[PDB]
């Protein structure tokens, strides 16, 4: 449901 | 924070919200 | 938030949302208190009754949101944590008695239109303001109803309600480090937080000096929006000593 967000956020 | 608590799109500008005077008027 | 409002535009600056990375949704609420400090409940991050036990690398947090789902940006800014610092005696058996913790992040946020601390309370403003009948505010993303969810944040101005009344409200024990807030049945207004809220800020803006303090966190309420039940929130200044504690040792 979310807008994915940018990988550097999730590396 | 010496800045805390004053919004830059409202206090910052002399500009108040829709509801703030609602708690203002609370405020007896 | 039931019966709220979309907030303005940069109306909460210190709004936070804490997003959870897989899956990626929100979590709760929770305020920027300083460009390294963040402020929740300490239910969004313990709770073992519901199996949450959340470490560092679990989370982030989004600052500077409007949108709920929408990645805004070039407003938004995204902060990883550093470390969680939940109350030592936080009481997730019983009540959420001393329902508090911190986040310190990673680097510092930049303040911008869209991003700004909250102050925290001092003794006086606290004396002066947590009175039955004062209004204060209460922001997040989080359900609409108590049985959906909304585009943008809402907000939502409700009264602090008398300590008795609060008590005879509920079977739960309350304690100094809570208080309630909403309207009564007769009072015909309405409003809540609700699920998704946690963690969320209830703010009063001072009449003094015209700064907004935050007194409360969204922690404990039975259903959303029920006739003759109030929300309760966390005392941040009966907790503030912890808190400077905190950011004293860790800062
Ligand atoms: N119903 C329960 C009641 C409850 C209170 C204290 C201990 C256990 C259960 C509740 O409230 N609990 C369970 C854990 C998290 C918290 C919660 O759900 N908090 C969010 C919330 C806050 C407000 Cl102010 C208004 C509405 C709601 Cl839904
Ligand atoms: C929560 O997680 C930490 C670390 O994984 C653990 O030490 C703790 O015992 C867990 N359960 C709690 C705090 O109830
Ligand atoms: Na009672
Ligand atoms: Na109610």
């Amino acid at each position: 449901d979310f807008e994915e967000i940018p990988e550097e956020y999730l590396q | 924070e010496a800045d805390c608590g004053l919004r830059p799109l409202f206090e910052k500008k002399s500009l108040e919200d829709k509801t703030e005077r609602e708690l203002l008027e609370s405020y007896i | 938030i039931v019966e709220g409002s979309d907030a303005e535009i940069g109306m909460s600056p210190w709004q936070v949302m804490l997003f959870r990375k897989s899956p990626q949704e929100l979590l709760c609420g929770a305020s920027l208190i300083s460009d390294r400090w963040v402020l929740t409940a300490a239910h969004c991050l313990l709770y073992p009754p519901w199996d949450k036990n959340f470490t560092e690398n679990d989370l982030l947090v989004r600052i500077g949101k409007h949108s709920r789902t929408r990645y805004e940006r070039n407003i938004e800014k995204i902060s990883m944590l550093e470390k969680i610092y939940i109350h030592p005696r936080y009481n997730w058996r019983e009540n959420l008695d001393r329902d508090i913790a911190l986040m310190k992040l990673k680097k510092p946020v930049a303040f911008s239109d869209y991003i700004h601390p909250v102050c925290l309370p001092d003794r006086e403003t606290a004396a002066s303001l947590l009175q039955a009948g004062y209004k204060g505010r209460v922001t997040g993303w989080g359900n609409l109803k108590e049985t959906g969810q909304p585009s943008v944040l809402q907000v939502v101005n409700l009264p602090i309600v008398e300590r008795p009344v609060c008590k005879d409200s509920t079977r739960i024990r309350i304690t100094d480090n809570m208080f309630c807030a909403g309207y009564k049945p007769d009072e015909g207004k309405r409003g809540d937080a609700c699920e998704g809220d946690s963690g969320g800020p209830f703010v009063m803006k001072s009449p003094f000096n015209n700064r907004w303090y935050q007194m409360g966190i969204v922690s404990w309420g039975e259903g959303c929006d029920r006739d003759g039940k109030y929300g309760f929130y966390t005392h941040v200044f009966r907790l503030k000593k912890w808190i400077q504690k905190v950011i004293d040792q860790f800062g």
